[PDB]
């Protein structure tokens, strides 16, 4: 066949056209030459034609497409229940498809795609004169002849592909831009896009200049943005480019866009691959490439010297990494003359800081063997997407015999038989890769055979470099060498290097980026971007020889690496440019300097991609450290982003200038001339990971990613299904990485409809209802892939696509004029006759349907016969042709016998299987590059016929009206039950484990404007801290955001042994699995909504139904929170403002199913014998869990204390301490955890610094700390049930629950009296419990029992006839009298229901709450902040037991009696009396008068009610018993004495607390209470000193003011009690108590 | 009997032998590095003179064990 | 007596010194082989003279 | 007694130690007559420049 | 018993190898003088190119 491409995937090359125009003898060239008209524009100027193509307006009736898109988007949004947004979307798409320019572009794209589909993969040779408006395209084999009137443009097929791709990209760009403009603060920027398109299309400069402008458009925009918003460091990057001097209109447009909004300019200008691509100038590009490869900017000797310096710095960095990891020096040898400091450091084992600035000392240290080289790469990466050649005897294949004959005058002597097994896969099958080390030996010895000393240079496609960006395609042996070396470096070296480790790690890197995102705005930590334009054609052998020798010595692979640094000096390079072949002399190419080059200095692009990164980091570090500036490096290879932190010595400008100078100097020495035209310094704009952050906020990529047309129909013959799948994957990737889900979804729907329009016939296209149903069907139940039915778009983690699919279909049926019959005839469900368990294990969520539209691949067919031919059998080639599929089927059917069938666990089990590995290897071998291209190339008529066969089959299938399985019963009622029933029917065994419901079905959003009580019964509440508006969508808020098989098998063994099961069959299966491997012995949300989330506070108040019991329900919190944030985002973007808090209520009752905490009992003994050929190489948990929690918390505190204020905003505890529930923790007896933590703390025995840090931050609360402790400690049950606390409760005094917990957890360092009593308990084996298996103990303790109860302790009540016991709640608080007065009024009025507004004092509300036989209804208006505060304050269950939450959240105004308002019906009002004219029997002085609706309430007859066990709100710790007060006072005195010994600790806050107790004691003793007291504190003669009189000059004077007599102390002021207080007290304490 | 044992003990002599062997090993390592420098120089010179001609890549390491 | 015999036996030291001398011999073979190539690297230079 | 007494045998080890020393010294002499090969080759190279 | 002790007696043999160690060590030294000299010879040759 011919024209075997439907998308541009090769670089444009005009050599063939030029050869044809030179009177070539090829028949098809002769035919083509006879059709070009007089004026024949050169192929270079192909865009000059395809820019003049104009179709007549309204050529394609796409109105049905518009209606279908509208209906589809309406249905999707309605299903999501965000109906208020519909209008916007429902209009935007319409507008997008009604603008004349956008419609014209879309019609042009459709015409292009139809033309491509009518010619590509055609049996015919030359296709008739197809018409494209005013063009007259006329294909001839791989040559095209465009013709606008009297102007031919003879070009290659790839040029036409480039034009079609340009049209497609422009259509995508226009549609995406319109949709984005709809959902965007400053919308409708489509006009600027159209103006830009017209301006660029108006350019008339020659090819080279035009493409220079196109290439520079984006860097110039970056320069414009930087030059306008650089606050500290000046930049002149914008001045380098010549856009203003060549395209003034484009410059003016860019300036205008910058004026409007910089982010808009960055977005618009990022579309590079949407303007016609260039025709690489091979003659002037290949010569330049070859010359640049073998140029010498530095003399080799200087290069070698600097290479030695690089070796020194590399050794230093590696040693630092190794010692930091393994706490010891690696095996090293010190040459004579080594500095004594190195000797001592090695002897002890450490990394003295002085080394980092003195790397030169390391020149005398040589690292001995540290590891070994694994000459055995896995197939996964060995055959990755990288074309290769069999061996040197293949170069003749990549050229044209006729062209070779014409150029010289002699034949090519091409071997008629295929001299080599095509690509990697074919050579592998031939059996060459059987023995890897035997193949790599010549590298080890250092003499690679002549057969493997050839490399082909291939121009890179889809790029704007006029002269090309050649990459390397290399023989098999060199490819294996590169793979092995890269793997070894990435595994055994890179992690040790500090610079690359922080980027290899996913979490660490993120932290750094976050820090930068929070610093560049502040005016510090600027960024330097370096762009090595000649990185690959840089490194010379000399620069690599030292580090390469060191590496060879490290891995004991003699000269293995070193050979790579000299190999290019003996290699032959040729340029893959057909119709321009190098001359041959004796079967080898000759050197001409234009097409062939015998030996060059550098291996080539990509080769040794890692070692080069190591060296680059090395010399950048050398450059920076020598000027002593803190820095970080993020290197993507060619380009490097260097973050430079501010230094108080100099401003940012001088620092940046010095850093640039140093980098230039120290990169010149390494033979990398760093021209200052691509390196710039900024503090507002920086790029990493191809994401362009501006002011720390990522720039949206919607325009770029959606306009980046992918390869499409990859690794398969062309077909509708593959195109739709690729489009869906592109849309999902755009949504997941960085894009608005709505923009991606709408653009995906529009593009999907366009794609269907391209292929399908008018019979289906002109049917609106059929088109809608077909687009909504989804792949799950069996249908073409679509971007609509993808719940993974909105949500981040794993998703279940079936319930969402059924919900979409239900909404469609219920809203649109479509009946269930149409859905039936579109879905065409057909249950498979037998269970295919292999599909289930591969895809747990799938059904047993026959996927008719799926394309049946035949790659296995081609290779199955390939292995049969030639009988070669040494490797995977032979011992993987066994009936692997049948064995996998047998294993799957065997796993199917599980009684509570769990597809998730089924897949888990069928993952640690030799058969599973074999199947995965087969899949990778099939679905990869270098195999499909090779397999398709050898056999292509098959795919040519298969494409048309598939197209006809799918058309016929879609056209017929026969209905399938009646899906009516599954399109009504809760979608969760429907999904379960459908799975059970299609499978027949009632899958349990994967049916997590559709969140929108589960939860219905609502606003608190008129919410009823019932809606609040089970709801999740969101509170915005202020009125929300579109501005908030961007400005951040304040609220927080191989060999593995054996280890996996062992981990699963432990996990399944923990779950308390006894399955002999499962143990047998696991033993069989391990037998083969040889072990035969034993919150978070998504990217889109984080910013808006930061302004919202989540919650969990539906505990009234679905969180009180330990049973876990199907709810998925991440998804629920993401959905709620999406609702808020929709309200904002639809022009609304979120002012009041809003809730998500529980809608579908049946969608809340209690999770089945059952265990599988696999019945039949397994029959999966094994795959010997595969894989050549080989006490209760409560106590353990409690000790583990104690030690984990201890180390978390130990790491938190080290962090500074700038390093505490991160919530990442030591090791992910947060992913835990609340009930799970409450299972453990907290006493055990407290004792474990105390033992760890005392055993740790940190010195003053750490102790002071702990004291300060724990009295405060920050980060993964007392913060999360208090989080865990809301439930008052634990407190009174915490054995340490109950004993301690009468020993310490507090003021809030945030202080009692601090005292309890700080007991070890404050009150040794009791901690040394509880320290008795200990067990060595518990200490040995490792944390690597921490989750195992928690899982073992998941179902220990039931958590404790809350109880309800009482407060001092009153009655008409009572006994005055004199006890009163809130004695310390000033509101004491007010609270008591309100209590008396309530009891006098005999109220059963009372309303409390947030205005009332929290303490007063709490005291009112503790009243029995009273219902409290807080007027919260949907904000639980006040109620949460009350719960936190209280230490009993009174609040939780007597506060009606459903009514409180639903009440905006009081209904009946209330407190807090100053006036109104039923309002209780207290008027403070100017003079106390009444002495109440219970209250000595009545300071207030109670009124109710203007009527005074008489409380004279009221009297105290008999008291009983009181709540902690009465401050029992200081009880009537003065001995208790004596205990507390002495304990605090001792604690203060101990604190005084802590150097550098601000003791003042503690001294005020101690002075409070001192005031209480003075009041008890009768001493006067001085308003101000001056205390002198210091350490004299190594002893604490706390005296009011200065007897030592070193004592620090501290003054405490505001001292007042505590009325609570009045009760303790018994005359006989005064003497008992001072008996036995310390002399200093007695002196302090007694006022002179 | 008692005096016949310590004469049969040569712990100090064996320690001296081991220390001397360690000295031999150290000097051997130093030679390894000096020879590696020589090899670097000669290999780089040969490679530099190799480009542009078909000079064979003579081995620069004996063989794997 | 027995404790005296233990001090009289130094197999552990014998083992380490035997291994050390063996690896020394291997290093020597490597020395000879590596040097052997230099003659091929320099003889052509003399011819070029 | 006899079982442990036989373990004290080290004559076989002394044999291989002696042979190792002999062969190592032979390699040393071989390298001596090797280096002596290029000794003059590079010594007269002073007059070469 | 005495004969067994005599059988284990190898001090003389040890003495022999002990002296060889010097012949080793001394020999080792000369190598440097015949390599450092050529090391610098190559170094000043590579620079002059
Ligand atoms: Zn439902
Ligand atoms: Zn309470």
């Amino acid at each position: 066949i011919n024209r075997t491409d439907q998308s541009l995937k090769n670089p444009l090359l005009g050599t063939e056209v030029s050869f044809c125009l030179k009177s070539s003898s090829l028949p098809h060239h002769v035919r083509a030459l006879g059709q070009i008209k007089a004026r024949n524009l050169a192929s270079c100027d192909y865009y000059l034609l395809f820019r003049q193509v104009v179709l007549p307006p309204e050529v394609y009736p796409i109105g049905v497409l518009i209606r279908a898109a509208e209906a589809i988007l309406t249905v999707i949004v309605s299903a999501w229940k965000l109906d208020h947004m519909t209008k916007t979307l429902y209009s935007s798409v319409r507008y997008a498809l009604t603008n004349p320019r956008v419609r014209a572009q879309l019609e042009l794209h459709i015409a292009y795609q139809r033309i491509v589909g009518q010619v590509s993969y055609s049996r015919e040779a030359d296709i008739g004169p197809k018409r494209l408006g005013n063009m007259s395209l006329q294909f001839i084999q791989s040559l095209v002849i465009a013709t606008i009137d009297t102007t031919s443009c003879l070009m290659t097929y790839n040029h036409f592909l480039a034009a079609a791709d340009t049209a497609k990209s422009r259509c995508h760009l226009l549609i995406a831009s319109v949709v984005q403009g709809a959902l965007w603060e400053q919308g409708s920027f489509l006009d600027h896009i159209i103006n830009m398109i017209d301006i660029i299309d108006s350019i008339n400069l020659p090819h080279d200049d035009y493409f220079t402008i196109i290439k520079s458009i984006f860097p110039y925009s970056q320069g414009l943005v930087m030059g306008r918003h650089n606050v500290s460091v000046s930049s002149d990057f914008a001045s380098v480019f010549a856009i203003p001097e060549l395209c003034p209109q484009l410059d003016s447009l860019l300036k205008k866009l910058l004026q409007l909004d910089p982010v808009l300019l960055l977005m618009v200008s990022s579309v590079q691959k949407s303007w016609y691509f260039p025709e690489i100038r091979m003659v002037d590009g290949s010569r330049e490439q070859l010359h640049k490869m073998r140029v010498e900017l530095e003399t080799p000797q200087a290069l070698l010297s600097y290479g030695h310096t690089l070796l020194s710095i590399f050794r230093a960095e590696f040693i630092k990494g190794y010692v930091s990891k393994n706490a010891k020096w690696p095996p090293v040898h010190l040459l004579p003359g080594c500095d004594k400091s190195i000797k001592n450091a090695r002897e002890l084992g450490r990394w003295s800081p002085a080394f980092d600035r003195r790397w030169q000392l390391f020149e005398k240290v040589v690292i001995l063997r540290i590891a070994d080289l694994d000459m055995d790469p896995d197939f996964n990466d060995i055959v990755s997407d990288k074309a290769i050649i069999s061996s040197r005897r293949d170069w003749v294949f990549e050229y044209n015999a006729a062209a070779f004959w014409k150029k010289y005058g002699e034949r090519l002597e091409r071997p008629p038989a295929r001299s080599g097994p095509s690509r990697l896969v074919n050579a592998l099958i031939d059996g060459r890769l059987d023995n890897i080390p035997a193949l790599l030996e010549p590298f080890y010895r250092g003499a690679v055979e002549f057969e493997d000393r050839l490399t082909v240079l291939v121009p890179k496609e889809k790029e704007l470099k006029v002269k090309g960006r050649f990459f390397s395609k290399q023989t098999l042996a060199i490819r294996i060498y590169q793979v092995v070396a890269e793997a070894a470096l990435k595994n055994e070296v890179m992690p040790y290097l500090k610079t690359h480790s922080m980027t290899m790690s996913s979490t660490a890197l993120t932290h750094l980026l976050n820090r930068l995102s929070h610093t560049i705005t502040k005016g510090d930590s600027f960024v330097i971007n370096l762009d090595y334009s000649s990185w690959c054609n840089g490194f010379r052998p000399e620069l690599q020889a030292p580090i390469c020798r060191q590496l060879d010595q490290m891995f004991n692979c003699g000269y293995f690496f070193r050979t790579g640094c000299t190999l290019p000096c003996f290699t032959t390079f040729i340029i893959q440019d057909r119709f321009n072949p190098p001359y041959s002399l004796s079967g080898e190419p000759v050197e001409d300097g234009v097409t062939c080059a015998v030996g060059t200095k550098t291996m080539g692009e990509g080769m040794r991609q890692k070692l080069w990164t190591i060296l680059t980091s090395c010399w950048e570090i050398i450059a920076l450290r020598e000027i002593n500036v803190t820095f970080n490096i993020l290197g993507q290879g060619d380009n490097q982003t260097i973050i430079i932190h501010k230094s108080a010595s100099q401003n940012n400008q001088l620092l940046a200038e010095r850093a640039l100078g140093a980098l230039y100097k120290h990169a010149r020495l390494a033979g990398h001339n760093l021209k200052v035209e691509e390196c710039w310094v900024s503090d507002c704009l920086y790029e990493y990971g191809k994401k362009l952050f501006f002011r720390g906020v990522p720039v949206p990529g919607c325009l770029k990613q959606l306009s980046r047309v992918t390869d499409s129909t990859g690794e398969l013959f062309p077909n509708l299904y593959s195109k739709l799948a690729c489009l869906t994957s592109s849309c999902l990737s755009a949504a997941m990485a960085d894009t608005s889900p709505w923009v991606a979804l709408a653009t995906g729907v529009c593009l999907y409809l366009i794609e269907l329009y391209v292929e399908l016939p008018p019979a289906i296209i002109q049917d609106e209802s059929l088109l809608t149903t077909l687009c909504l069907v989804g792949p799950s139940i069996g249908g073409l892939p679509t971007p609509a039915t993808l719940p993974s778009v909105f949500f981040r983690g794993m998703s279940d696509p079936l319930p969402f699919q059924l919900a979409l279909l239900q909404t469609l049926i219920k809203t649109t004029g479509v009946t269930c019959s149409l859905v039936n005839r579109v879905v065409k469900l057909r249950i498979a006759p037998y269970p295919d368990w292999l599909s289930l294990v591969t895809d747990p969520t799938s059904l047993n349907i026959a996927q008719v539209y799926r394309p049946e691949r035949q790659i296995r067919r081609w290779i199955e016969e390939a292995i049969a031919t030639s009988s070669h059998s040494s490797r995977i080639a032979t011992f993987f042709q066994q009936p692997l599929t049948e064995m996998a089927q047998l294993l799957a059917r065997d796993l199917s016998t599980m009684m509570p069938l769990r597809p998730r666990d089924m897949s888990a089990l069928f993952a640690l299987s030799n058969v599973a590995y074999g199947l995965s290897i087969i899949d990778l071998f099939q679905k990869s590059s270098t195999v499909v291209s090779a397999s398709q190339a050898v056999h292509i008529e098959d795919v040519a016929l298969e494409s048309v066969r598939y197209k006809e089959s799918i058309i016929q299938g879609l056209l017929d009206t026969t209905e399938g399985y009646n899906m009516q019963p599954y399109l009504e009622g809760c979608t969760y039950l429907a999904a379960k029933q459908l799975r059970r029917l299609t499978w027949g065994r009632d899958l349990v484990g994967v049916t997590m419901p559709f969140v929108a079905e589960q939860f219905h959003p609502h606003s608190s404007v008129g919410a009823k009580a019932e809606l609040y019964l089970d709801a999740i509440i969101y509170c915005p801290q202020e009125t929300l508006r579109s501005h908030h969508l961007t400005t951040r808020g304040d609220q927080p955001l191989a060999a593995n098989l054996v280890k996996d098998t062992l981990v699963l063994h432990q996990w399944y042994k923990v779950r308390k099961v006894t399955d002999p069959h499962l143990n047998t299966l696991m033993a069989r699995f391990l037998l083969e491997k040889g072990y035969t012995s034993d919150q978070g949300l998504t990217g889109y909504v984080n910013i808006l989330s930061t302004w919202l506070r989540f919650s969990s108040d539906y505990l009234h139904s679905f969180s009180k019991s330990s049973d876990d329900y199907t709810i998925h919190f991440q998804h629920v929170f993401t959905y709620g944030c999406l609702y808020a985002d929709s309200v904002i973007r639809s022009g609304g403002v979120i002012s009041t808090p809003y809730l998500l209520s529980a809608s579908c009752k049946t969608c809340f199913e209690k999770i089945d905490s059952e265990e599988f009992v696999l019945a039949c003994e397994p029959q999966y014998r094994g795959a010997e050929w595969l894989i050549s190489k080989p006490f209760d948990p409560c106590v353990s869990a409690s000790y583990c929690l104690g030690i984990l918390i201890g180390k978390s505190f130990l790491v938190d204390i080290r962090a500074s204020g700038h390093d505490i905003m991160e919530q990442r505890t030591w090791a992910n301490l947060e992913r835990f529930s609340v009930s799970d923790m409450q299972k453990l007896p907290w006493s055990i955890v407290i004792r474990s933590l105390w033992r760890f703390l005392i055993g740790a025995r940190l010195l003053q610094f750490e102790k002071a840090g702990l004291i300060r931050m724990l009295y405060a609360a920050t980060g993964p700390t007392f913060s999360f402790l208090m989080k865990v400690f809301q439930d008052s049950a634990l407190l009174m049930d915490c054995a340490p606390l109950d004993r301690l409760s009468p020993r310490i005094n507090f003021h809030s629950r945030g202080d009692l917990v601090a005292k309890l957890v700080l007991l070890p360092f404050i009150n040794p009296g009791i901690v040394e009593i509880e320290v008795s308990g200990i067990n060595s084996k518990y200490h040995a419990v490792s944390e690597a298996n921490m989750d195992l103990y928690i899982a073992a303790a998941k179902s220990v029992g039931v958590k404790p109860t809350q109880f309800v302790e009482e407060t001092n009540d009153f009655t008409a006839r009572g006994h005055h016991h004199g006890c009163y709640s809130l004695s310390w608080s000033k509101s004491r009298n007010q609270s008591q007065v309100l209590k008396m009024v309530v009891r006098k009025l005999k109220l059963c229901v009372l309303y409390i507004y947030p205005t009332v004092d929290p303490a007063v509300a709490l005291d009112l709450c503790h009243l029995p036989a009273l219902t409290i209804i807080l007027v919260l208006g949907g904000d639980p902040a006040y109620y949460e505060r009350l719960l936190e304050m209280d230490l009993c269950g009174a609040v939780s037991s007597r506060v009606d939450i459903p009514h409180s959240l639903a009440a905006r105004t009081h209904r009946g009696f209330a407190v807090g308002p100053d006036a109104g019906p039923g309002v209780i009002r207290l008027d403070r009396l100017e003079s106390v004219c009444y002495a109440h029997p219970c209250l000595e002085e009545l300071e207030f008068n109670a009124y109710l609706d203007s009527e005074l309430v008489d409380i004279s007859d009221m009297c105290c009610l008999p008291l009983a066990t009181p709540c902690k709100a009465l401050f029992r710790p200081i009880y009537r018993s003065l001995q208790s007060f004596r205990l507390a006072l002495m304990d605090n005195y001792s604690f203060v004495m101990d604190l005084i010994m802590i150097r550098g600790l601000d003791i003042r806050p503690h001294l005020e607390e101690f002075d409070e107790l001192l005031v209480v004691g003075q009041h008890i003793l009768g001493q006067p209470v001085l308003v101000e007291v001056v205390y002198y504190v210091g350490v004299v003669r190594k002893r604490p000193v706390l005296a009011r009189h200065p007897w030592s000059a070193d004592l620090k004077r501290i003054t405490v003011g505001g001292r007042a007599p505590c009325p609570s102390a009045a009760r303790l002021r018994d005359e006989d009690c005064q003497g008992s207080l001072l008996v036995g007290l310390p002399a200093g304490l007695t002196q302090l108590l007694i006022i002179d | 009997t008692i005096q016949t044992a310590q004469r049969c003990d040569h712990s100090d002599s064996i320690r001296i032998l081991g220390e001397n062997i360690k000295i031999l090993d150290r000097s051997m390592k130093t030679m390894m590095e000096t020879m590696k420098l020589m090899m670097e120089k000669v290999d780089l010179l040969y490679a530099s003179t190799a480009v542009g001609t078909s000079a064979p890549m003579l081995p620069s390491h004996p063989a794997p064990p």
